[PDB]
């Protein structure tokens, strides 16, 4: 909805970092002696309303590098705003496309690809699938922004959050379904049992012979105090380009950023834990060519049922 | 068949 | 009668094998759906393009025979919990393929192993298969009473065994089971097929096991003792365990080779019959309760409603 | 239902 | 040759006899009948055409491995859990079964012949190794030292009653059956990856090589402090290893990746090939020409390679 | 399962008529003078366990026309059985393909495409979608068997059927979902309030530049009994090739054929009818490139809610 | 389900 | 709602 985009555009940190990353990549790619002739083709996938397009234009202007901009969008309503922008200010410099990058056919290869599909967990919005689809029209020496993103997990105990998720008992649905779907929530009344550890990692462009996004991870968290594990908080850290990075992990949270809240993976029954024990958890990212879903289970100190098997409760429509 | 066929082994 | 079956992993031809098995008196045959040594790849270009059929067709048997006579086994080379990503992925794909084929044949039961401590990925794959389509094939997990690592002889110089009592160490196999069914959320389609082995654990361990949902019991032919007449027999502890299992209406699966070559393989099965008979006949209470065991029924309330 | 059950 | 009409389309074993004849064991891992067969070609080139086979026979069940017991004896491991010994006729035109025992449970994964030549060692998937006396036609001994399937065994070519055994339990045991507690646990001391194949060095005693799941061929010394030198030559598990008959043998390694690699003593990749379209199962050096390597895989091909020795 | 194919193969009428249609088509296509030199490419789509392949081979043999046969099948186990058949009996004449016809790229253009994807309702099993996907590799003069198929609806009153439908309450679901999905029933105990009328018609190959399967139909059923309407029974008819036809409609039911049962579309609430009061009903076939579903509602004499809107309670995955 | 149903 | 939630 339009309100979603309105709240999206409030954050200045994200777009400033995107502009800085662009600017730096353009400076690296276009040397001075070829400043006036080397025109870089830049594609903004999931342009939305313009913010990324405006950031790219500002970066090109401040870098004094010629660019040729495409803006791909599938949401027709956002396409209307993009076309109005292009007709009013951008002009012929920006070409707006109303399609899905996974099916669009660009007339020519692109030097740079800019996207902002990162979710709370950095892959719950199927950024890897869209970017892999887009890779087919990226130059062999092309760059992808973000070039890499990692998703981190950390056990958390919170009676308030457990009660809230228990209260999400929907009608005409499995009574235990609410415990098998992640929630994005501003963790306020909670206790973190251990420091987060990297869960998943994705990088673009992917040049390896095999391209698969099904992943399996195992994490062991030392525990130093008696407590009651209630769920797993999830954060992410993205390396836009070289040093330019965005992160919502508490120890490296980007100052002032508020565009993303941590994700929450609940577990059916609370797990009592004692100091000296280690919580061993396992995460699966599975896809069946039509859906992408997560499955998480706690193996130590006590086992728990696999949550959301076959995307029974929560799925992301591919 | 055999007598004591199932008798325990000693 | 006592439902008894035969476990074979080399079945050159189904027709003659089933004829021989039926002649010996067995009721069902446990066989591999795919050839045990026929490794298959799914992510390597030269291998994944393997031509020709992948296994013998189901036309060899009547649909009835598949649904009642055969029990599928998982191929030994499949290790879903391998440390290598490639091997793990190949094992996942192969196990899914074998389970789907077993469902396609409509096998009454499918036998999978639990020979190692960690079985999380295997449990995940099996659970995913269960929640996919509709099928009625039960799953039997082969869980030894004594872990293989503990049954090995003291032959290694640098890795000697220990004679410590290990009261908590005799239950490890049960733990393997307990975790697994916990991962699959106590699915009613998962059952145990415990393997007796040569030596029994502490009586408390057996009593604990008897509370689990045991559907089959694997008897290796190597555990049978030889009597003075050369026939196979069982020790007193084994006989008591067999009596207790018979009281649970378990399915016995004879596995291995005919060690008593002088006699016939049927000699093994006959012995079980001799144990089947001569057991304490059911009392009046047991006969009365027959048909109502582990069946939940609400209590009567004669005050409120009339009987 | 036999015994004392329903 | 009054042999079986056609082969089973999955070659499983190749062995060069000292005279130069090639023994080829095949099995049908797919289709209605899972049977096996053995063939003998006086001319390796003519293979695998069934019309030019010098001799042939069809086994009761599949053939997992085989070995030459001498100039006319063939020792074969069957999927039925049976170990069998066949003998060629005086004219070397018919393969006649001589002995066949079902002592092993499950399926015998591998078999080998000790240096003495009158004894053999077999390893089964039912956690067991067995030592047979072929002349006596009995099982001399039985051992259960592993906790998982016995992946491979390898007799010592220079010392009788000494052999390596590797299992899926990540143990490499050097059995010396002359003393109590023969198993020695001697190995690379690296439990990272499971072993998959072993090979004794023809010349150097107490020195051998082995392979793991990740296609890393490692050279180790029995009498050393588990010191090893390894090379990651294959992208898949090393199915087998063979040493050439040269005075300075080259190591021939075949892997599940469907590739062949001939390496020097320093494990440097001297030559490579990817002719096969499926798993490469076995390789063997032609005694007549030490630069000729004959390899057989499941693609139903016999590939002759000329190595730049 | 295997038993499903086994029960399918028990019907001789369907396969005999398929053989007759194939034989007539081969005779028409291949003149006598070209008998020795002309070879026709025939593709069996969804060959299953091979009964259609056997029918095609027998038809070619009796017609004495050379043919090269492909057998496309997506079910891996049916593929295993087909490959065993091909190795044992058919030989090189039959080439087995283990791929979905919509995604497969054929090496040759087919002269004839024979398929069986007819559910109780004509297009219940997405035969139109699969056949329009397969059309891309058909010759400009190619032939598609079945040539055409139509579906028929007829109002029915059945207290027993309504009671059984109402007894299909599945916990963990919308309470009134059972009434928004079709069932296949033998309709042994029922009253038919009018003769069936055509509902939807499909023909292949579809040379129309527009290629759409969304359909909307309205039906008027005179009533002469003054009873209560409980649902709609659905039958179908098909012309395989010219005269050769196969139907389950009561008036033209194929003799002996028992491979299909009439489908049942329930109504949420029984509707009383009088001697007049023509029953006006409306049917929609809708899709979204990922699912296909039916929506039906009765507008006369008394209106009723639209059933299964947006595939809310019953959909067929693409 | 004999016919055309589950 | 604000953040990244529905
Ligand atoms: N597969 C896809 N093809 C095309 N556009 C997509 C696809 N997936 C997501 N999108 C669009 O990507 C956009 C996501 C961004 N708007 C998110 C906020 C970002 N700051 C921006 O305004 O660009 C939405 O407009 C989506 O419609
Ligand atoms: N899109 C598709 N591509 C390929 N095969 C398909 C497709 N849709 C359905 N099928 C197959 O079509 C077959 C349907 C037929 N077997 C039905 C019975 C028919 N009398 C026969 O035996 O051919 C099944 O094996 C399906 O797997």
């Amino acid at each position: 909805e339009s309100q979603t985009y309105e709240v999206f555009e409030k954050d200045p940190i994200k777009y400033s970092q995107y502009q800085q990353a662009i600017y730096k990549c353009l400076l690296d790619r276009v040397p001075e002696e070829e400043k006036d002739t080397n025109v870089q083709v830049l594609m903004v996938l999931g342009a939305g309303r313009g913010p990324l397009v405006n950031a790219s234009l500002r970066a090109a202007k401040q870098a004094d590098r010629r660019i040729k901009l495409y803006a791909v969008e599938k949401n027709p309503n956002a396409v209307v705003t993009l076309e109005n922008w292009q007709f009013e200010e951008w002009g012929s410099q920006v070409t707006v496309v109303s399609s899905d990058m996974r099916e669009w056919v660009a007339p020519e290869k692109a030097d740079i690809i800019v996207s902002e599909l990162l979710g709370s967990f950095a892959d719950n919005e199927l950024s890897p699938e869209c970017l892999d689809g887009a890779q087919h029209f990226l130059k062999d020496d092309g760059v992808s922004i973000p070039g890499e993103y990692t998703s981190f997990l950390a056990p958390i105990s919170s009676s308030k959050l457990y009660n809230e998720v228990r209260a999400c008992r929907e009608k005409d649905r499995d009574p235990e379904a609410q415990f098998e779907m992640p929630y994005v929530v501003r963790l306020h009344n909670f206790h973190q049992l251990s420091a987060p550890q990297p869960c998943f990692t994705f990088s673009h462009p992917n040049r390896d012979p095999m391209i698969d996004n099904n992943r399996y991870c195992t994490l062991e968290f030392p525990v130093e105090v008696n407590t009651v594990l209630h769920g797993f908080a999830g954060y992410f850290e993205t390396v836009l380009y070289q040093d330019i990075t965005l992160s919502i992990r508490p120890e490296t949270h980007s100052p002032g950023m508020f565009s993303w809240f941590p994700i929450l993976f609940p577990i059916k029954q609370p797990i009592t834990v004692r100091e000296g024990q280690t919580i061993c958890v396992r995460f699966w990212r599975c896809s069946n060519s039509k859906k992408v879903w997560y499955e998480w289970a706690v193996t130590a100190p006590v086992c728990s049922a696999i949550h959301n098997p076959t995307g029974r409760s929560y799925t992301i429509g591919l | 068949t055999v007598a004591g066929q199932f008798e325990d082994a000693d | 009668r006592v439902s008894s079956g035969r476990d074979l992993n080399c079945v050159p031809e189904i027709a003659d094998t089933l004829g021989a098995v039926a002649k010996q008196g067995f009721d069902f045959l446990c066989m591999p759906v795919f050839h045990p040594r026929f490794k298959r790849e799914f992510i390597q270009e030269p291998a994944k393009n393997r031509p020709g059929p992948q296994t013998r067709s189901d036309l060899l048997l009547s649909g009835r025979d598949w649904n009642t006579l055969i029990v599928g086994k998982l191929s030994p080379w499949i290790r879903p919990d391998s440390k290598v990503e490639k091997i793990r992925r190949n094992s996942e794909a192969a196990m899914l393929q074998e389970l789907n084929f077993g469902a396609y044949l409509g096998l009454p039961a499918f036998l999978l192993p639990l020979n190692q401590e960690d079985n999380t990925n295997l449990a995940r794959v099996l659970t995913n298969h269960i929640h996919t389509g509709h099928h009625s094939s039960m799953f039997w997990m082969r869980v030894p009473l004594v872990a293989p690592e503990d049954l090995r002889d003291d032959i290694i110089e640098n890795a000697p065994t220990t004679h410590t009592e290990e009261y908590s160490g005799e239950e490890k196999t049960w733990m393997w089971w307990h975790n697994f069914r916990t991962l699959c959320d106590y699915s009613k389609r998962i059952a145990v097929a415990l393997e007796i082995g040569a030596d029994l654990p502490s009586n408390h361990v057996i009593d604990r096991w008897l509370g689990e949902p045991i559907k089959a019991a694997i008897l290796p032919t190597s555990i049978f003792l030889t009597n003075k007449k050369g026939f196979p027999v069982l020790s007193k502890m084994h006989q008591r365990l067999i009596f207790r299992l018979l009281k649970l209406e378990v399915q016995f699966i004879i596995t291995g080779t005919n060690h008593h070559s002088e006699k016939e393989f049927c000699s093994y099965l006959q012995y079980l019959e001799y144990l089947s008979q001569n057991r304490p006949p059911p009392n009046a209470y047991e006969l009365f309760a027959k048909g109502y065991e582990d069946y939940l029924q609400s209590p009567l309330q004669p005050l409120m409603d009339n009987l | 239902g036999r015994g004392r059950g329903r | 040759p009054n042999a079986p009409a056609c082969m089973e389309r999955q070659l499983e074993a190749a062995r060069y006899r000292s005279d130069g004849a090639l023994l080829l064991g095949a099995s049908s891992l797919s289709g209605r009948c899972w049977a096996g067969s053995l063939w003998l070609f006086k001319d390796p080139c003519a293979a695998p055409n069934e019309g030019f086979c010098s001799a042939g026979v069809q086994t009761e069940a599949g053939v997992a491995d085989l070995t030459w017991v001498g100039e006319r004896g063939i020792l074969v491991a069957s999927d039925s859990g049976a170990v069998e010994l066949w003998e060629l006729d005086e004219n070397e035109t018919l393969i006649v079964s001589k002995f066949c025992k079902y002592e092993h449970d499950d399926i015998v994964s591998t078999v080998s012949v000790l240096s003495s030549g009158t004894q053999a060692v077999s390893g089964s998937k039912d956690i067991c190794i067995k030592v047979w006396d072929l002349a006596q036609q009995v099982v001399l001994s039985s051992y259960r030292a592993h906790a998982a399937q016995v992946t491979c065994v390898a007799a010592s070519p220079h010392k009788d009653s000494v052999f390596l055994s590797c299992s899926e339990d990540n143990r490499i045991l050097l059995w010396d059956t002359r003393c109590p507690k023969p198993a020695s646990q001697i190995g690379c001391s690296a439990p990272g990856y499971l072993p998959t194949s072993l090979a004794w060095h023809p010349q150097q005693s107490e020195v051998f090589v082995f392979g793991d799941e990740n296609g890393t061929v490692s050279l180790v010394d029995t009498k050393s402090t588990s010191c090893v030198l390894s090379s990651a030559v294959h992208s898949q598990c090393v199915t087998g290893l063979v040493f050439s008959p040269h005075s300075v043998p080259f190591l021939a390694s075949l892997s599940e990746d469907c590739s062949l690699a001939v390496l020097d003593s320093s494990l440097s990749e001297l030559f490579r090939s990817q002719a096969h379209r499926d798993f490469v199962r076995d390789a063997t050096w032609s005694p007549l020409n030490h630069s000729l390597l004959t390899t057989v895989g499941w693609d139903h091909q016999v590939v002759h390679h000329v190595v730049p020795t």
